[PDB]
């Protein structure tokens, strides 16, 4: 009874870090996993960017290149898509992760490059006029971006806890809301 | 803690204050616990290795691998199968021919330690070759049997994997049965077979008689072939046979001696697997299971330790082989009770009346009436004991030239007492004639004795009373162990 | 000659020479008459309610003139049935009201009654009812109470010496213990004086208590010491002494015996002295003055001119005081006798030692001893001292123990109060002194005469007033608060409490305990176990090694071979075959009146006390056939010794053999051939055994089996029945014949049993039918054959053939290998039975509802579950499986732009529901049994339910429209009849009902009149009908309520089977055991002479190590009725007549000693013959009695009748190499049983798995990564191999603290397999502690 934890191994963000920690690294390179582990939001994306870390530490010795190679081999351990960085380029790596043996994914990446604005509107037309894909034959592709599995990181990071200090409590006790 | 008692809001229990804050109660239990503690890591097993001579021991299959998953995800990417560690663990999750080929590779040379769990001698741990097993319940070799304190009863056995290079050169070097061989307490030489590979051992040297082709002489090496087939049994006596033995005569230097010692085909056989040094005279006995271990302690002497486990090993083999081969089986008429006693306890229990009419003529007081009647029944006990003994002893009529062959029968108690492998004449004696007087309700000893037999039941009140004594032992043996416990500790808290 | 239609297609050979006189009693009455007396009505208030109720029931105010009473009670039927209650899980009871009485009585009214409120039946709690078979339903689960036994209240003269007087000193101590108060004890100092202890507190003076009383010391000193007259007349100094009351002292001098000198000075005494002194009429003697000195003054005198109090009581007399007395006293002064050869004071030191002499200094002694502080005020201390023994209201011990106070106090009126008596005490402390000085034995609690047990029916009342006592507290205070009302009875009538109290008792006990049905056999020995630890009894573990020994006086009392024989070893009994309960507390053995020669086969069951008075004769004595006896001299025992004693000798006879063993043994047979050690553990042995998928009768029998199965209450009984006419294998459809068929009745049971039960002990539970249809059965007759039952025997074990033989030491002698074709034999096959629950736990955030929506869930996952989560019926699970999809309600967020592009890509999950889903457990696989949801009201979900609802509703309309459509039958018949010879024929009814034609004039007046009247019937029947559907739909469809926490829960039990496998445990009824370790190829079974290849090698070493008889006895048995089954099966094949095979069948079982008489072909009929004969086509069937089996000559020539060597040794032909093998070994069929220890259970591993909350350690009450810790000795051991790089590994890594865990990995995965020394990583922290690093002198270098 020093302290307490929760899920292990599944560890959360921390899980992300000690699978950081569970890998052959440098000090500045588990120094960065660090950095983009623990700037993770409770949606499981990268919190904060390359650029506040640089910033908040002020090192030179840290660049952007050092902390975005340190970050990639940090995209998909545990789980895929974690300090996803705004998701995107993490939905990316979770297609291009997923294997290319899967129908209609040279549809479904060609979507996701930059087609994401078309989607967004729900304009399938203007996708398909845009992109030139077969139409509803890209179906299959957007269903399969449907299941993405965005927020890897919130599928543990969205342990959002929830918080509420009501002043009363009504209890409508028979009725006449008993406050 | 020293004034006052300010208690937790609504826990009569005082809050854990900062006046006993300091001290964590556990504290010493704490560290006491740490001192004997551990977490997964878990083995335990319960078989027999019939096969797996001592330099190895039989780990099943199923739990194994569910430790070396770290090591068989190494070897795969080093033999490139786990390009990436998850694609290790999703090949591991398949269970390839693969899988099972490295795991079986990295045990090839990885051995581990198996212990048993009621911890007592230095003997309960002990390091072997891992051999995989389709079984659930390790297998153990008969060797170390009693190294282990157990019986192959149900226990789980402790399983210890060497992670450090140190761990295994120390386990492989120190922890090794295959180093373990004497007692180290007293020095006896622990490694003994008290199983029947000594009763094979001793019916192998045994002869009721002679038995067909008892006469014939030979030289060796179709011993055998005669006995597997036909021509000459065990049983045989006075067989004779050129004896070709080499003993280190010289200061490290063997000399071979041809003799021609009549023999039977059992021990002209077994002089063949013993080892050199010793005269085949050394082998030429009855071959008793006191006798194997003045053989082994002899062979240690003289020999060394690599020869030593080889002649282990062997004899375990051949024990079971030739046990396989006699069989000798017990049944009811495996003991023959004595009638004598019908008389003669009979005749004794006359004596008792005339205490009885001592006592009952006053001359006998109480206290002289019991004792009489004990000595009665006490020299009618050993007056039994010799006759049944007499009964039981080699006493028995074989087919010879004389038409009169008194030699050791084949009665099962008797032969069995004979090897010694378990039980003796102590129990043969209630088993067809009487207990004796087994008479004690706490520490008293109560006036009518055990006049029966588990050849011929009992008396109510024989069952009766006898239980309280087993169930006095068992109630001493728990009370024992935790005072002897206790006490270890404190010796060892001295050392 | 027995008929037995039941057991007429099976009878299994006798071997019992003695003739049974007693048969098996119901041997479960025990506890069964203990509950009907509890719930008796008993016209006397008694026991049970009747005795209960009328303890507390007149409540009274305080000068309220308000009385409560009760006028009678009425116990609720239960709510459901007893399949229902447990199925729904429910605590099954029955309901209670008591008509209660509140009178208010007018003011200033002598018992003025002014009004009465007895009008209220009062409803406290619910009775939970008892079971037929005695079970419980405790919140649905099978429990049972083990029987309690205890020292019966009253007075121990006890010795309470030896080494605990550590100085060499014989003490007379005495407990006294109360069936209810405070505990009292006398003991005797080593100083000879009384010491008085209340509630085992500080000891008090003697005389302390006596003065307490009301007693002056001048009467203490009377009653307890003898006074002389000591008629002393102008200083005659001539005492009275009579040479019979005083004698056996040496006359020193003065002594003059009525003139002369009798006695000599200087004399020893003499008994021609005392004789002569005693014949010679013997006045007042002069005597020694010093003799005056030695003498204490006995009353406390004064001069007879001043009240002075020279030579105050219990002072020594001193010459110069003797002449002050004898001067201004008197003459004669009483003294006492004081004769320490005889007698000892032990009182008067006591009363000097004693500080208090007035009675109030007394009491406040008492008051300070029990209150340290808060002294009395001459009220407190009295007020204490009565409530504390002298209040009936507060000792109230009991009448039991008042008849033995009186017996102890030789008192022959036993019938007294619970409260004490002055003189009680005082005889106590007399007996007690007395025993000092040697009047008698001491106490004796192993003695059965010192123990009363205590039955549930006790217990329960006990409970039932101890409630009920707190209740009419408050009762009487709401009487006292407030009397001027006219309120009903329930001022403070509250059934909570009770309810409460009553469910605890019978929920929270020691006794009470989950069921093991583990064996039937199991079930009913667990019912009728005795212990002495619980509420009395046995305190603790500890403080006792006597106490679990072999007492002499329960030879006919307790089981000897059967109890624990773990740490509970003594703290278990068991009841015998004939054991009755007597009077109080105790029980009593019958035995046969033994009368002049003849025994009379009356019996009488007797307890310890009379025991040992008459002599009782063992009962194996050979007895002439008028009861007389063969042998003049016989064994018998009177008072624990047992020899030869004459025919006029013995006073009783026995009941029987197995009158001393529990049943438990009593399946053993020929334990006569064995050892008590491997008896006590094959007794034990048999209990944990489990059912097998085959149930068949092992061969070798005792005739326990069937009588027992019978009162195991698990098969399926035939009460009241005629015959079977339409069974279904769940429903049996018995037509009781009229004679069985009551009026009012039909004459028809539909039995419907339940299939495939998880057990208590976690098997299955099934009965297997054995009618077939349309049969002539009787009333009592077995119908459905539970877990291991065949033929209607208890079978927990199967006949396999086998021999004991060593063989290439594959098997230890504890280990035992078994042939292919057995494990192919589907032997041994068992079905484990597993569960899985879940509850509906509604939240704030939303209620968790199972429909199948897992979020993040693959198809595959969702491809098994039904749409309401919950799956469907009838096909197998693998691995982890889903079962049922509870969604666990998620917080919101903001309107999340990230997450609202997320929901319009993907949504449907918004991160709303969080898959709360029933998954299949990690190693947990296989078929599934059945599921149930209970839905709390409020909740009417009924999704998948409704088709459980529909299928249950549908059973039991089913049901009831069969007796509707028998009753409608019987109608249109009745119809039919009274329209017949009335112009209607039989055609045209047939045709349709038409109401007979709607009365068509058969009579016209009668016929009329009688077609209205059964119009009305039937339309009453129809009406009656309907009601009972509609009502069993509402029942049906009531619903279920859950917790407030879960609004529905949903159970699914699935049944997993399972055969052996390297590992398996198989047991002996011979105590033997053995762990399955080698199964070769069939082939390598060494062949018989006929090639049977063995199945099972057992160590003929191990035999000869266990040295049991029984065992080669059974393996003889065995093979006896195998070739016995042989030739049966040889005969059927060839078809032979069935004339021949009944001669031959007659032959075999009229073979042999005289046991019991049989003969075929004249009560058997052919068809019942040939019945029986395909019914025993491969085994003779045969019982013998515990101690009278038959005898090994008998086996011999049955062998030879077998075709079987009487030896039976047989030579054997080898599996691998087939060589003979010399020395041919005897083989049989011996039983084999596996023990509910199962290796897959045991099997378990772990390298790195999930940690607990306290320590970082892993574990948590979980069966996941499971690793017994390392041991202290194991440690200890571990460093004294030195491997110090090994034993600081597993101080470096086994355990808990994962921080270096990556470090291990890493380096692992490397192959580095390093590690870094640094510090104890929690010493690390402890020096974090350091008194917060206050000690820090750490000089590390």
């Amino acid at each position: 009874l020093p302290v307490y934890q929760g899920e292990t191994t599944q560890t959360l963000q921390d899980y992300l870090m000690w699978q950081v920690e569970l890998t052959p690294f440098t000090d500045t390179d588990r120094a960065i996993a660090t950095s983009i582990v623990d700037a993770v939001d409770d949606t499981g994306y990268l919190t904060i960017q390359i650029e506040d870390i640089v910033d908040s530490i002020g090192d030179d010795e840290i660049g952007l290149e050092e902390v975005e190679a340190v970050l990639k081999r940090i995209q998909r351990f545990d789980p895929v898509g974690v300090a996803a960085k705004d998701l995107r380029d993490c939905l990316l790596i979770q297609l291009s992760q997923f294997a290319k043996e899967t129908p209609w994914l040279e549809e479904a990446r060609l979507i996701i490059s930059d087609h994401l604005d078309l989607l967004a509107n729900h304009d399938f037309r203007t996708l398909m006029r845009v992109t030139r894909l077969k139409e509803e034959v890209l179906k299959e592709a957007v269903n399969l971006i449907q299941s993405l599995d965005p927020r890897p990181g919130q599928s543990i990071q969205t342990s959002e806890p929830e918080y509420v200090i009501p002043d009363v409590l009504v209890r409508k006790v028979s009725g006449r809301w008993t406050v | 803690g020293r004034r006052g008692r300010a208690i937790t809001g609504s826990n009569k229990r005082p809050l854990k204050s900062l006046a006993d804050m300091i001290k964590g109660k556990q504290g010493r239990f704490r560290q006491n616990l740490l001192g004997k503690r551990v977490d997964y890591s878990g083995r335990s097993v319960i078989t027999v290795g019939p096969y797996l001579r001592l330099h190895q021991c039989g780990l099943p299959k199923k739990m194994a691998l569910e430790l070396f998953k770290p090591f068989i995800y190494g070897k795969l990417e080093l033999r490139g199968l786990a390009t990436t560690i998850k694609a290790a663990k999703k090949m591991v999750e398949r269970e390839e021919a693969v899988v099972w080929d490295i795991l079986d590779e990295v045990i090839r040379e990885h051995p581990v330690l198996l212990n048993r769990a009621p911890t007592l001698h230095r003997l309960g741990i002990q390091a072997f070759e891992p051999v995989l097993i389709e079984g659930k319940a390790i297998q153990l070799h008969p060797l170390v049997c009693a190294a282990y304190n157990a019986d192959f009863d149900g226990d789980q056995m402790a399983v210890h994997v060497p992670l450090t290079l140190e761990a295994q050169l120390e386990a492989r070097a120190l922890m090794m049965s295959t180093n373990n061989i004497l007692s180290p307490a007293n020095g006896e030489p622990i490694i003994v077979p008290s199983q029947d590979v000594v009763l094979g051992l001793y019916y192998m040297t045994r002869d009721c008689v002679n038995a067909k082709g008892e006469g014939m002489v030979l030289t060796g090496p179709k011993e055998a072939e005669r006995l597997y087939r036909s021509g000459l049994a065990s049983l045989h006596a006075r067989v004779k046979v050129r004896i070709t033995e080499y003993e280190k005569d010289a200061n490290g230097e063997l000399v071979a001696k041809t003799s021609l010692k009549d023999t039977t085909v059992g021990r002209a056989i077994l002089w063949m697997i013993v080892p050199k040094g010793l005269p085949y005279s050394i082998v030429n006995q009855a071959l008793g299971k006191k006798a194997i271990s003045k053989m082994l302690n002899t062979c240690y002497r003289i020999l060394g330790l690599k020869p030593t486990v080889i002649f282990a090993d062997q004899i375990m083999y051949t024990g079971f082989a030739y046990a396989a081969r006699s069989g000798a089986s017990v049944g009811i008429d495996d003991m023959v009770i004595p009638e004598k006693k019908h008389e003669i306890i009979s005749e004794a229990e006359a004596e008792v009346a005339e205490i009885q009419e001592q006592f009952q003529s006053g001359l006998v007081t109480a206290g002289e009436r019991y004792n009489k009647v004990i000595d009665i029944w006490a020299a009618a006990n050993d007056r039994v004991s010799k006759a049944m003994m007499d009964n039981l002893q080699t006493e028995t009529v074989i087919n010879r030239d004389g038409q009169e062959e008194k030699q050791v029968s084949f009665n099962s108690i008797y032969m069995m007492a004979d090897s010694g492998a378990r039980g003796s004449a102590a129990q043969i004696r209630q088993l067809a004639g009487m207990r004796g007087l087994m008479a004690k309700p706490d520490g008293s000893i109560i006036e009518t004795p055990i006049t029966a037999n588990f050849r011929e039941g009992l008396n109510v009140l024989q069952y009766f009373i006898s239980t309280h004594g087993a169930r006095k032992g068992l109630a001493d043996t728990a009370l024992k162990t935790a005072n002897s416990g206790y006490l270890t500790r404190r010796l060892v808290d001295v050392a | 000659m027995v008929y037995s239609y039941t057991e007429k297609k099976r009878i299994r050979k006798d071997f019992g020479k003695r003739p049974q006189v007693l048969d098996v009693p119901y041997l479960l009455s025990i506890q069964l008459d203990s509950f009907q007396k509890f719930i008796e009505q008993d016209p006397e208030g008694q026991y049970g309610l009747e005795a209960a109720f009328r303890s507390v029931f007149p409540i009274q105010s305080y000068s309220g003139n308000s009385e409560l009473q009760y006028v009678s009670y009425r116990l609720g039927e239960p709510v459901f049935d007893v399949q229902e209650c447990q199925i729904r899980g429910v605590t099954y009871s029955a309901p209670l009201r008591v008509k209660l009485r509140l009178v208010i009585y007018e003011r200033e009214a002598p018992e003025g009654t002014v009004k009465d409120i007895k009008e209220q039946e009062v409803y406290m709690g619910e009775i939970p009812l008892m079971t037929d078979n005695g079970t419980f339903v405790i919140n649905g689960t099978e429990r049972v109470i083990v029987s309690q036994l205890h020292r019966s209240p009253g007075v121990f003269f006890d010795s309470d010496k030896g080494k605990t007087h550590s100085s060499g000193k014989v003490l007379y101590n005495a407990r006294i213990i109360p069936y209810r108060g405070s505990w009292l004890d006398f003991e005797f100092d080593p100083k000879d004086n009384l010491f008085v202890r209340i509630d085992r507190r500080r000891k008090l003076p003697a005389t302390i208590i006596l003065r307490a009383l009301n007693y002056t010391t001048e009467q203490i000193l009377d009653l307890f010491f003898e006074k002389v007259i000591f008629e002393i007349r102008d200083n005659k100094l001539q005492m009275e002494l009579v040479p019979e009351r005083l004698r056996g002292e040496t006359a020193s001098f003065d002594i003059e015996a009525n003139g002369k000198v009798y006695v000599e000075k200087g004399r020893r005494i003499t008994a021609r002295h005392i004789r002569q002194l005693e014949k010679d009429d013997v006045k007042l003697i002069e005597v020694p003055v010093e003799y005056i000195a030695g003498k204490v003054v006995a009353k406390d005198y004064i001069d007879e001119s001043t009240g002075e109090l020279i030579c105050a009581a219990n002072m020594e007399l001193s010459l110069d005081l003797l002449a002050k007395l004898s001067q201004s006293g008197h003459k004669r002064i009483e003294t006492l006798f004081t004769n320490d050869l005889d007698h000892g004071p032990y009182i008067s030191e006591t009363l000097r030692v004693d500080p208090t002499n007035d009675r109030l200094s007394a009491l406040v002694e008492i008051y300070r001893m029990m209150r340290p502080g808060e002294p009395p005020t001459r009220e407190a201390a009295e007020s204490l001292f009565e409530n504390l023994f002298f209040s009936e209201d507060r000792y109230d011990l009991s009448a039991v123990g008042r008849m033995k106070f009186n017996r102890s106090l030789l008192r022959e009126e036993i019938e007294g109060s619970g409260i004490l008596s002055k003189d009680d005490i005082i005889d106590v402390m007399k007996k007690l002194i007395d025993i000092r000085n040697g009047k008698g034995e001491v106490d004796d609690i192993d003695h059965l005469g010192n123990r009363r047990i205590r039955s549930v029916g006790e217990m329960a009342e006990n409970q039932f007033r101890v409630g009920l006592v707190r209740v009419e507290r408050a009762v009487k205070e709401r009487l006292s608060l407030g009397d001027l009302d006219t309120l009903m009875p329930q001022d403070m009538i509250n059934a909570k409490p009770i309810s409460a109290a009553v469910k605890e008792f019978f929920g929270s006990s020691q006794l009470s305990q989950f069921m093991d049905q583990n064996n039937p056999l199991s079930e009913i020995t667990h019912k009728r176990r005795i212990s002495a630890l619980g509420p009395g009894g046995l305190t603790r573990e500890r403080a006792g090694f006597e106490v679990r020994d072999v007492h002499p006086t329960h030879y006919g009392r307790v089981c000897p071979i059967e109890t624990p024989e773990g740490p509970n070893i003594g703290l278990i009994n068991s009841l015998s075959v004939y054991a009755q309960t007597n009077e109080y507390g105790f029980l009593e053995t019958p035995y046969r009146k033994v009368t002049d020669g003849v025994v009379t086969d009356e019996i009488h069951y007797l307890s310890a006390i009379e025991e040992g008075n008459y002599v009782i004769a063992q009962a194996n004595s050979n007895l002439d056939e008028e009861g007389h006896f063969v042998e003049d001299l016989v064994t018998c025992r009177s008072k624990g010794e047992s020899s030869l004693f004459s025919r006029d000798q013995v006073d009783y006879m026995d009941v029987s053999t197995q009158q001393v063993v529990s049943v438990g043994a009593s399946l053993i047979p020929f334990l006569e051939h064995d050892d008590a050690n491997r008896a006590l553990m094959g007794a034990n042995m048999q209990r944990q055994a489990v059912p097998t998928l085959r149930a068949d009768k092992p061969l070798v029998g005792t005739g326990m089996e069937r009588a027992v199965a019978v009162d195991s209450g698990v098969t399926a009984v035939a009460k009241r029945g005629g015959v079977v006419q339409y069974v279904d294998a769940s429903r049996i459809v018995i037509k009781v014949n009229e004679d069985e068929m009551y009026p009012g009745e039909a004459g028809i049971d539909i039995y419907n049993l339940t299939k495939y039960t998880r057990s208590n002990q976690n098997t299955c539970i099934n009965q297997m039918p054995c009618v077939s249809l349309g049969e002539p059965v009787e009333r009592g007759d077995v119908l459905a054959d539970g877990p291991s039952t065949d033929l209607g025997e208890l079978a927990l074990g199967q006949n396999m053939r086998v021999a004991f033989m060593p063989w290439n030491g594959y098997n230890f002698e504890d280990s035992i290998l078994v042939s292919e074709r057995v494990v192919q034999e589907d032997r041994f096959t068992t079905i484990h039975i597993q569960e899985l629950a879940c509850v509906s736990r509604d939240t704030k955030l939303g209620p968790e509802e199972i429909t199948a929506d897992i979020p993040n869930v693959g198809e595959a996952a969702l491809s098994k579950l039904d749409e309401s989560g919950i799956v469907y019926i009838g096909a197998e699970v693998t691995g982890g499986d889903i079962l049922v999809g509870k969604v666990t309600p998620k917080g919101e967020t903001q309107l999340t732009p990230e997450e609202k592009l997320l929901r319009a890509i993907f949504g449907e999950k918004a991160s709303d529901v969080k898959d709360s889903s029933l998954r299949v457990p990690n190693g947990v696989s296989g078929t599934v049994i059945d599921v149930q949801v209970f839905t709390r009201d409020g909740v009417e979900k009924d999704k998948r339910a409704l088709e459980i609802e529909e299928m249950q509703l549908k059973q039991a309309k089913k049901d009831l429209s069969e007796e509707l459509q028998i009753l409608e039958a019987g109608l249109f018949s009745r119809i039919r009849a009274v329209l017949v010879a009335g112009g209607v024929e039989a055609e045209k009814l047939d045709k349709l009902p038409r109401d007979r034609w709607l009365e068509l004039g058969l009579t016209d007046e009668e016929k009329q009149n009688q077609l209205e009247q059964l119009a009305e019937q039937y339309d009453e029947l129809k009406h009656e009908f309907e009601k009972k559907l509609e009502a069993k739909r509402r029942k049906i469809t009531q619903g279920d309520d859950l917790a407030p926490g879960v609004l529905k829960i949903v159970k699914v039990y699935l049944a997993v089977k399972r055969r052996i496998q390297p590992g398996d445990k198989m047991a002996g009824r011979h105590g033997n055991k053995g762990v399955i370790s080698k199964i070769n190829p069939i082939e390598d079974m060494p062949y018989d002479e006929n090639g049977t290849p063995v199945d099972i090698v057992l160590n003929p070493l191990g035999v000869p190590s266990r040295m049991n008889i029984g065992q080669i006895l059974e393996t003889h048995l065995g093979m006896a009725a195998k070739g016995i089954g042989d030739k049966i099966n040889a005969m059927l094949k060839q078809q032979q007549e069935v004339a021949k095979l009944r001669e031959f069948i007659q032959r075999a079982y009229d073979l042999g000693a005289d046991v019991r008489q049989k003969v075929d072909l004249s009560t058997f009929s052919d068809e019942e013959v040939m019945r029986l004969a395909e019914n025993l086509r491969k085994g003779m069937p045969i019982a013998t009695p515990v101690f009278d089996g038959a005898k090994e000559a008998e086996i011999k020539e049955l062998l030879k009748l077998g075709d079987l060597p009487t030896s039976g040794q047989i030579r054997l032909y080898d599996g691998r190499t087939g060589e003979q093998f010399e020395r041919p070994v005897t083989v049989g069929y011996m039983y084999m049983l596996k023990l509910n220890h199962l290796v897959d259970d045991k099997m378990h591993a772990r390298s790195t798995g999930s940690y607990s909350l306290v320590t970082q350690q892993p574990l948590g009450g979980k069966a996941q990564f499971g690793g017994q810790r390392f041991g202290e000795m194991e440690v200890w051991a571990l460093e004294a191999y030195g491997a110090a790089y090994t034993l600081q590994e597993m101080l470096t890594v086994k355990s808990d603290d994962v921080n270096g865990r990556t470090k291990m990995y890493k380096n692992i995965v490397d192959g580095n397999h390093q590690m870094e020394p640094g510090m104890p990583e929690s010493f690390n922290v402890l020096l974090k502690e350091i008194r917060s690093l206050g000690i820090n002198i750490e000089l590390e270098d």
